[PDB]
């Protein structure tokens, strides 16, 4: 599937429900670096500087918080390519020297995927779209 | 009083930021970001040379508008973290190391910005209170100037 | 004047107050009551849709129009060249008609007074006075709202 | 129209993706997919927006159409519980049409085809029956007198 | 300019809007937290009652005079002899400020989006501009209020 | 000032008598009233309104005075539950009487006594109890660093 | 001191772990901690408690020490919303320190720094600001009169 | 006596009592208000706390330290060592007062009124009569509470 | 981490909140189970005489209602040394010829982990508490 138009417009409703204001941030973030975790507890190690050993404290849940906000940025700008690719690249920098592996960022795209459609419901969790628009964000912070 | 940022301001800031913010576009975000910054220039003609490496000089052009979409996130997961001060410490020093290592960005700065958000905000949020706003403003400042300069 | 905060505000409170279903219907009969009640010589302007009486099939269909045209003008304001060509397609639409230009002022007080009264005391009435200004410059195209 | 019932759900999913604090660029961008779409199903109507400047649809002259017409369809839908209203409504939107030579009653089922495929992809739990049930009696409302 | 009429009904409004009991005090901390959103440079002339803190003790009373103050004028509104003497009294209060007119200009804009926002839909901008006008002019003797 | 029980008291038979419903008319009868009663009870005291044209209290100066009086009055008792600002209320009022020379602190006391007598006659039950209790310490406010 | 909010937060997050029902065993474990805490910052304290044999701090005299002491801490927070009756509550503490010579402000402000320390260990989602609000204003006024 | 049994059920029954919040402050205040109708003239002994108007700061600031005083004791009832150095320390801030033991009798009878009657019919009696006496015999070291 | 006094307290507390008082402790014994049996199936020939191939059975319940007791009457002593570690070592005994693998007992430790957590709120678990104080427990129980 592509990341069309209306795909994006989906991913932006569909993402504004599940991460919404401010209250429900937490335990968005957690159930998905839990997961995360859980398939594929190796990646911890790279998340040493903020308690990637345990996701309850209040180091990671600010890393947890910063994710998420990468997540938003994105999201935000999908219907802006010029201002998405200057942030798809920005965020490709904080990694450039960290060596994700593309079944990493594969494996955060599911966390992310099970956290929305969790937070909205399989009832209305368009698979499609989050999917195609995801993959085009991932591919951006991996320069491409 | 008490300049302290209480439970009560904080859920009003939130208020505040909230019936202004774009969950979904950043048409919102940005238009208030620039202004804030234009504000900002023209009060402080120097601060406009800490931003060169995000285009400074040209509020419009598309590496500031991704510049003032990370500010306006930065302060809305701060907001936001209002809520839980144990992660806000850390996401406000995480915050602060950011804004060190780079000369020029003092606690004056932060004064300065603070009085452009004071600006900006009454012309786009509706019921403003200025003095609530400010008071957790500084709260939030004061986490991000920890080892800056006067 | 109208500058970008402004037009963000004015977006905003237009669309707590215009909300959704049959509100916007309330909404509707609202402004129109006071824009009568503040000239009522103008009612005489609209025979062509029944304003003799404001509850007939024929005027509700106008308040509709009316009030979608104030929120996809206001929807673009963030937006020149689109915004622009709508106003200059409304203007088109008034221009045949010879409308005295007082009118729409007597139309911005009405509205103001609408959307206030519907938002409350954090109603931003230079905001929109301001925007207000812009809409009926280019519906009317003339230089009384400069 | 359509029932109360059913009325109720169009109305309610449609407000889901276009409201008075919907951005006007996303109202363009479901515009341009509409008529992209309707385009390529019939191809021979673009020439109708000619006036609008459809030979480039980002212009602000086709913007500003589109976002006319998406205006239309809201309240169209923002009145199918008020048959009076609506029928007067859709009597108005069809001498808006009627008057533009060229136009095939055929087109606006093709429109109708249009809508039923690109909204789906816009709205959560899309209920294309509902939608049908209200949508169509809209559809020859406003082609009634078309050729 | 401020008819008979307008006075009886400018009058009727501001009874609604101004209320009883508390409902005074956040009528006023309303208009006041307006006046001072539409113009923040406008906060720094009342320093003599702490308007740095809105909460504080002496703010408030300045907020429970200015009201009391709209009140009274607007009670006398249909007698010119006692409305006058008090417009010249106040006058005689703020002209050793020597305040920037236009500040009553934006004041107005407050007490609007305030009494409006508060009365509801019904409200009579064209009234209300027109009738505070007079106690604009009356107070600053400007003839910007004519 | 006085307990939260008295002043609710005090402010609900006030604004019986006294609210933005009530004409400027009305306002000035019970002025005069007061005044009146006043100088028959300090004559000495009149004179101490000749700015206010008291040399005929049907003049707009004087009614304009009696006026801004109830109105200050009236803020004093809306504000009886809030101490804080009250204080504030009645040191501002206290120095707009310190500066007028030949004002005594017994004419304060006097009005009280004609507050006391003029009331009851326009109040529904009137409760001289939760009045004294309230009125006074409020006038005693107001007559702060008199003579 | 602090707001009805802050404090709220602040006596409930306290009465999770003190109060009437926890057995003093687990009174004087957090009094251990505490205590031992204070002396690694200021070591020159430790001193200042032989008369509750600080020797031992495990000592009916020393265990009754701390309990005595989050006693007070518990009255304190139990009544931030007493303004009055806590500005008599924390002289009345602030008189029982000044007596004890050897006392520095400075001591105080390291006891603050390990209360704020120790109780995130054991309150669930601990809140800092709310605390920092509301103990600071205690400490100030406990220690006020301090060298 | 009061047996490690009856310590146990005190502690729960004064924890349901005590309660929290301002509960205390309501607990405490009828537990004094007791005392001083028992025994009218114990209200003199209070002059140092302002008894004369109970409602005072300075009041119910040694209301509070009293019940806190009861809960630290009756909280450590089940550690010997901790209770006897407390109840001395209690002993250590009385005994400057000489005070008539006679009062401490009236004291429990005030505070078995008012747990008891904040408690419920379960109110063991007995249980609090032995285990007080405890308490008053570490506080006065009169064996009048043997 | 360490299981301080402090980490004690702590863990006594949510451990109270977790298991109750005696209506969500069926439930509560449940959710840890299927989580042990599900990671680790082989674990089942162990309980051939509680019924371990079928834990909604009242055998198992009842097993299920013991080990938590056990758990219990562990963290009720967490501030008792001495007799936390004659209870430790009875534990032990009741399991000294049961060739229990120090891997069975990590993830009995993660299932009690998950069900406290899930019993109170990952909101409010305090993860390194509970890992230093329960793996004292276990290491009590495997003689040490
Ligand atoms: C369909 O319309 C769109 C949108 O344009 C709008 O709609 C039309 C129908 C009209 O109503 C327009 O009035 C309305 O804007 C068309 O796309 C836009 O097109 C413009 C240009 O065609 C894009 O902006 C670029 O254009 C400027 C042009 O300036 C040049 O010419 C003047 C004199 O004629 C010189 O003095 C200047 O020095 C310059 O040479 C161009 O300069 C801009 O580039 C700047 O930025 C670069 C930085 O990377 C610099 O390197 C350059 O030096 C320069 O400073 C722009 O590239 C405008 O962005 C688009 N809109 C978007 C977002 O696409 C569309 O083309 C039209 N369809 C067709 C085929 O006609
Ligand atoms: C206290 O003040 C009140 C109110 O006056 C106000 O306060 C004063 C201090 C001044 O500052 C005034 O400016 C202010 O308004 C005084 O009572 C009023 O007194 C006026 C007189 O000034 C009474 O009105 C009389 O005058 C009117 C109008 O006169 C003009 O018009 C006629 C043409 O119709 C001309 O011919 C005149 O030359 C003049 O320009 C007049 O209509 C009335 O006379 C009618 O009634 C008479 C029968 O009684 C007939 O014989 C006449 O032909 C005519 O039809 C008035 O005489 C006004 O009614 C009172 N108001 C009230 C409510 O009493 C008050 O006198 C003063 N006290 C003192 C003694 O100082
Ligand atoms: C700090 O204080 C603590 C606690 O003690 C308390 O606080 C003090 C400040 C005082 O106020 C004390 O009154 C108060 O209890 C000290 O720890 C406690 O210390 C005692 C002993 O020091 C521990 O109990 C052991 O002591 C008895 C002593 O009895 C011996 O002496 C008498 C004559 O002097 C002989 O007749 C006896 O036959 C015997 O030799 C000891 O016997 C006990 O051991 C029994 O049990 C064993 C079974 O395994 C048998 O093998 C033995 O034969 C015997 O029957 C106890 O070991 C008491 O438990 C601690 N408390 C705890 C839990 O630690 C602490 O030492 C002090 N700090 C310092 C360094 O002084
Ligand atoms: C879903 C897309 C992802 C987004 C939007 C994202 C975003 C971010 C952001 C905003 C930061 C903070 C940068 C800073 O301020 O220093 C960050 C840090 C980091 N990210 Fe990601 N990330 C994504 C995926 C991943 C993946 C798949 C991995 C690898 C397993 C990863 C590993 C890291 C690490 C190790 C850090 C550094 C944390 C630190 O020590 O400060 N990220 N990421
Ligand atoms: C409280 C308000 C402020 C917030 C929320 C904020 C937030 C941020 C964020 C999120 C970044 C990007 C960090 C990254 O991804 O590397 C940033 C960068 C920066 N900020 Fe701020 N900032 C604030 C105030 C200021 C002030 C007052 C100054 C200066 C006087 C300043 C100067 C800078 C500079 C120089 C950068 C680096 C820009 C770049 O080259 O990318 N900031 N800020
Ligand atoms: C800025 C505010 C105004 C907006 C947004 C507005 C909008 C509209 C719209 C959308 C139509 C229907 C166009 C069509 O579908 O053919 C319309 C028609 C009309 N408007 Fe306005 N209008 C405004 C102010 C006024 C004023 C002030 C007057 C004058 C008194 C006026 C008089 C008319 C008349 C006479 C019609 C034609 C009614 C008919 O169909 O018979 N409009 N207006
Ligand atoms: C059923 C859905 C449709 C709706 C709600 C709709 C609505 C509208 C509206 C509101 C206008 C502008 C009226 C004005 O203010 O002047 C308009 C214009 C127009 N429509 Fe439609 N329309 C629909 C379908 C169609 C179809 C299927 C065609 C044919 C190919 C069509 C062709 C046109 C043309 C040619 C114009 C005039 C454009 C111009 O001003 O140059 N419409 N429509
Ligand atoms: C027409 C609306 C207004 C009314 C009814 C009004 C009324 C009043 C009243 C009753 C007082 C108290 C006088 C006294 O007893 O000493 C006052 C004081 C004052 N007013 Fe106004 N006022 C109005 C507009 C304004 C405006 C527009 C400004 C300027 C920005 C202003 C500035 C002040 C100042 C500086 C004071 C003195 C405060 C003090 O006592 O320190 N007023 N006004
Ligand atoms: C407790 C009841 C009283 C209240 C509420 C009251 C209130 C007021 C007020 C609001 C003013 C006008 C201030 C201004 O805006 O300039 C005023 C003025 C004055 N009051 Fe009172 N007052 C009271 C009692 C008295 C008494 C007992 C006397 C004494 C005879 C008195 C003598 C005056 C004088 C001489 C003026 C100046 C009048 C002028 O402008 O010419 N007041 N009073
Ligand atoms: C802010 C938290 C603190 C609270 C709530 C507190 C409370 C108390 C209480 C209730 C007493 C017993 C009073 C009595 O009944 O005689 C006490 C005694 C004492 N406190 Fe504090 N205290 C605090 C901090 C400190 C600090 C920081 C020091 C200094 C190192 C200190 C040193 C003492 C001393 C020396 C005694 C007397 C011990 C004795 O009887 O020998 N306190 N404190
Ligand atoms: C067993 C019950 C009692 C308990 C738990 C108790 C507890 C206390 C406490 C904690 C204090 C404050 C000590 C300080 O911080 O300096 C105190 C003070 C005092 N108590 Fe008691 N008390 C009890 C019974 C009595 C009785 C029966 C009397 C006699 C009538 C009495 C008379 C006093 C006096 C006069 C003070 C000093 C008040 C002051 O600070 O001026 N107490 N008591
Ligand atoms: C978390 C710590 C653990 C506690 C507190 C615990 C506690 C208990 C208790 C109280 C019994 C019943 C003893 C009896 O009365 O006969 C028991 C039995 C048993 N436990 Fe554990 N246990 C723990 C961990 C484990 C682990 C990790 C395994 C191995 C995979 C295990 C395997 C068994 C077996 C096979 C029985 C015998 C059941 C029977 O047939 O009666 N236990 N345990
Ligand atoms: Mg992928
Ligand atoms: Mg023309
Ligand atoms: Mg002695
Ligand atoms: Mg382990």
């Amino acid at each position: 599937s592509e990341c069309g138009p209306l795909q994006r417009l989906k991913v932006k409703r569909q993402w504004a429900e599940a991460y919404g204001s401010g209250n429900g941030r937490e335990e968005f973030g957690h159930f998905i670096w839990a997961n995360v975790f859980k398939v594929a507890p190796s990646a911890r190690d790279m998340f040493k500087r903020v308690r990637g050993d345990n996701i309850y404290t209040p180091a990671f849940r600010a890393h947890a918080t910063r994710v998420l906000g990468g997540l938003d940025m994105c999201v935000a700008l999908l219907d802006d390519e010029s201002v998405l690719n200057t942030q798809l690249a920005h965020l490709a920098s904080q990694h450039s020297s960290r060596g994700v592996s593309a079944e990493q960022y594969n494996v955060v795209e599911h966390a992310v995927m099970m956290g929305v459609e969790h937070e909205i419901g399989q009832n209305v969790f368009d698979k499609d779209a989050w999917q195609a628009c995801l993959d085009v964000i991932t591919s951006g912070i991996q320069g491409n | 009083s008490s300049n302290s940022c209480t439970t009560e301001d904080r859920r009003e800031m939130q208020l505040m930021w909230a019936n202004v913010w774009s969950a979904q576009f950043t048409g919102r975000r940005l238009a208030i970001a620039q202004a804030v910054f234009k504000d900002l220039f023209a009060h402080v003609p120097d601060a406009v040379g800490l931003f060169d490496r995000v285009h400074g000089t040209e509020i419009d052009s598309s590496e500031f508008k991704a510049h003032c979409i990370r500010v306006v996130n930065g302060l809305d997961s701060a907001i936001g973290l209002l809520s839980d001060p144990s992660t806000l410490n850390e996401q406000l020093s995480h915050l602060a190391t950011q804004h060190q290592e780079r000369a020029g960005v003092t606690k004056g700065g932060f004064s300065a910005i603070a009085q452009s958000f004071l600006r900006v905000m009454p012309q786009v949020a509706s019921c403003f209170n200025p003095d609530a706003w400010s008071r957790c403003f500084n709260r939030i400042t004061n986490g991000m100037t920890e080892g800056l300069a006067e | 004047d109208c500058n970008i905060l402004q037009r963000l505000k004015v977006k905003m409170q237009w669309a707590k107050a215009y909300g959704f279903g049959t509100e916007r219907a309330k909404f509707g009969n609202s402004l129109w009551t006071s824009i009568f009640n503040y000239a009522p010589d103008a009612r005489d302007l609209f025979k062509s849709v029944k304003s003799e009486d404001m509850r007939s099939p024929q005027f509700k269909a106008h308040i509709a129009r009316v009030i979608g045209g104030l929120d996809r003008v206001i929807s673009m304001f963030d937006n020149e060249d689109a915004l622009n060509a709508d106003l200059e397609h409304l203007k088109s639409q008034h221009d045949p008609r010879g409308l005295d230009a007082l009118n729409f002022v007597v139309f911005g007080k009405a509205l103001f007074a609408t959307v206030g009264g519907q938002f409350g005391v954090c109603f931003d009435l230079p905001a929109w006075e301001s925007c207000y200004k812009v809409i009926a410059m280019g519906i009317t195209g003339n230089d009384m709202f400069s | 129209f359509c029932s109360e019932a059913d009325a109720t759900i169009v109305i309610k999913q449609w407000n889901q993706i276009y409201n008075a604090g919907i951005g006007a660029k996303s109202r363009w961008t479901m515009g341009n997919e509409i008529f992209s779409s309707l385009f390529k199903l019939k191809p021979e109507s673009e020439v109708l927006f000619n006036n609008v400047n459809v030979a480039n649809m980002s212009s602000g002259a086709f913007h500003a159409h589109t976002v006319r017409v998406l205006s239309g369809l809201d309240m169209g839908i923002n009145y199918l519980n008020d048959a009076g209203t609506l029928t007067s409504l859709t009597a108005h939107l069809a001498a808006q049409h009627v008057a533009r030579t060229g136009l095939k009653a055929v087109y606006f089922d093709a429109m109708g085809k249009v809508l039923m495929t690109v909204l789906p992809s816009l709205i959560d739990n899309f209920n294309p029956d509902a939608w049908r049930n209200c949508l169509l009696p809209l559809k020859n409302a406003i082609a009634k007198g078309l050729p």
